[PDB]
C-alpha cells in the first residue's frame, strides 16, 4: 500500500531524506552525475532538501486497511475502492488529535491479522 | 339472428395502488433491497425521471 500512495521520486518534496543525500554529494549513484544536471533539476532537489514539505500519510494508511481487508475476504474485491472513500469520509468528517491516532493502530493490527 | 361481434376486455383495480419494487428480482426478502445497498457504503446521486 506504498506501491500506491508514496512516489518514486519528488513532486512533493516526498523523499526528502534521500534527497539531502544528494546535496552532499555522497550518492551511491555517484556524486558526479549530480554536478551534471540542468540549473532547474538542482535548483527543485536542493529547495525539496533543505525544507519538507511532506504529505499526508493518510493515504497510505487507510490503504493499508482496506488492503488488508481484502486478504481476508471481508469485503470483495469491488469494494476495495468504495470503502476507501467511506474511511476517507468517516476519519475525516470527524477527525481529531485521537482519530489519527487511532488510525495508526490498524496499520499494525489489521496487518497481522491476515 | 346473432350480428356480426367484436370483444372489450378490461379490467378494474380498486383500492390497490400499483407498485414496482426496488430489487433485482421484484421481490422483496428485505425491507432494505439489494439495490438500497448499493448507495449505502458511499453516497452516490442521480437524477430519477419517470
Amino acid at each position: 500500500a506504498a506501491l500506491q500512495s508514496q512516489p518514486s521520486g519528488i513532486n512533493s518534496s516526498d523523499d526528502w531524506t534521500q534527497a539531502m543525500q544528494r546535496i552532499m554529494a555522497l550518492t551511491t549513484r555517484n556524486p558526479e552525475a549530480f554536478r551534471q544536471q540542468p540549473q532547474a533539476n538542482r535548483l527543485s532537489a536542493i529547495l525539496e532538501a533543505v525544507v519538507p514539505s511532506r504529505s499526508n500519510p493518510t493515504h497510505e494508511k487507510v490503504l493499508a486497511i482496506v488492503n488488508a481487508l481484502v486478504e481476508n475476504k471481508a469485503i470483495r474485491g469491488d469494494e476495495a475502492g468504495l470503502v476507501y472513500n467511506a474511511l476517507l469520509e468517516r476519519v475525516a468528517r470527524y477527525n481529531s488529535t485521537n482519530v489519527q491516532t487511532n488510525l495508526d493502530r490498524m496499520v499494525t493490527d489489521v496487518r497481522e491479522a491476515v | 339472428s346473432a350480428v356480426t361481434s367484436v370483444t372489450q376486455k378490461k379490467f378494474l383495480c380498486d383500492r390497490v395502488m400499483w407498485r414496482i419494487p426496488f430489487s433485482s428480482n421484484f421481490m422483496s426478502m428485505g425491507a432494505l433491497t439489494d439495490l438500497g445497498q448499493n448507495m449505502l457504503y458511499a453516497n452516490s446521486a442521480h437524477a430519477l425521471d419517470m
